[PDB]
């Protein structure tokens, strides 16, 4: 979601959404609009590199980097990793990828599994939600595999219940009833239900062929599942 | 005295001697009220007492807290 942010004195007084059809249309989450008091709390101010005692002291940064340049100068290739985060910026990533690129250390991990039956990186669409929330409100039927959209995107979970009280469609849960806003039909779970509707031999997937403008979303959560492949 | 300056006079004298007033306060004494003060310190630029501007509002960011536990 896009925002404009009205800070002041070089401090953050408050978070505003930036309205964008495509995406918020102006609503935001509810939970972003006062996440920014949490940049306030506790920060890594300074470098802390553990002494002889193992303890963390506060440490200039020719120390702690000229360290970490005599540790990773030593492990090329093989036996280093890098753990990404789920908020980090895509650049430290670019030139952390290269750095293990000059070593030729193919590690790549990142915190979220994702199933690649066959590679699914290649292709990108995979991944990706490939019709827009602009897209949901078109389609004359919809349905959902998993965790609930809005604790994940509530704006969604708003664009679909206003579809609901707009454009009109089905919509049913997957392996949960969890309580959306909207009526949506109760299923019971993914060995059973996936394999009917896979055969179409399913009631419910009936309905998916008798409709047309077919959306099926997955909770991200239920692509690892261990089993989620 | 050899030292005598303004600021040695009360605040409602010293609306008296500017002539804000016709009438001397022993006629019409203040209010009184309990914060005010009374000795009148005057003006005090040099000498131990000297006022100190200083940043006001406590801290911003809070850095974080360091372990305190080994290892």
């Amino acid at each position: 979601s896009n925002i404009v942010v009205s800070t002041r004195t070089g401090e953050v007084m408050r978070i505003l959404p930036r309205m964008h059809e495509d995406i918020n249309e102006e609503w935001i989450s509810d939970k972003t609009r006062f996440a920014y008091d949490g940049l306030k709390r506790q920060r890594l101010t300074e470098p802390m590199v553990r002494n002889e005692k193992g303890l963390l002291t506060y440490t200039s940064w020719e120390d702690a980097l000229s360290r970490v340049a005599g540790m990773l100068q030593s492990f090329q290739g093989k036996d280093v990793a890098a753990i990404a985060g789920g908020l980090v910026d895509a650049e430290a990533l670019v030139a952390l990828k290269d750095l293990l690129n000059r070593v030729d250390s193919d590690t790549l991990c990142t915190e979220e599994v994702f199933p690649t039956a066959g590679a699914g990186t290649d292709l990108r669409s995979n991944y990706l939600l490939n019709t827009t929330i602009a897209g949901v409100e078109e389609a004359d039927v919809v349905l959902l595999v998993g965790t609930n959209p809005r604790f994940e995107a509530p704006l969604f979970n708003a664009r679909i219940r206003k579809s609901w009280l707009h454009n009109d469609l089905k919509v049913a849960l997957i392996g949960s009833p969890v309580d959306l806003t909207y009526t949506y039909d109760h299923l019971g779970d993914s060995p059973k239900i996936l394999q009917d509707i896979a055969s179409g031999s399913h009631p419910f997937s009936q309905v998916l062929k008798e409709a047309k403008k077919p959306m099926v979303v997955l909770g991200s959560s239920a692509l690892q599942r261990n089993d989620g492949a | 005295f050899w030292d005598v300056d303004g600021s040695m006079v009360p605040p409602e004298w010293h609306r008296w001697l500017h002539s804000m007033t016709d009438d001397p306060p022993t006629t019409k004494p203040l209010t009184a009220r309990k914060f005010i003060w009374t000795n009148h310190k005057f003006n005090v630029t040099g000498t131990p007492e000297q006022y100190v501007p200083y940043s006001t509002t406590r801290k911003k960011i809070q850095e974080w807290i360091p372990p305190s536990t080994p290892y």
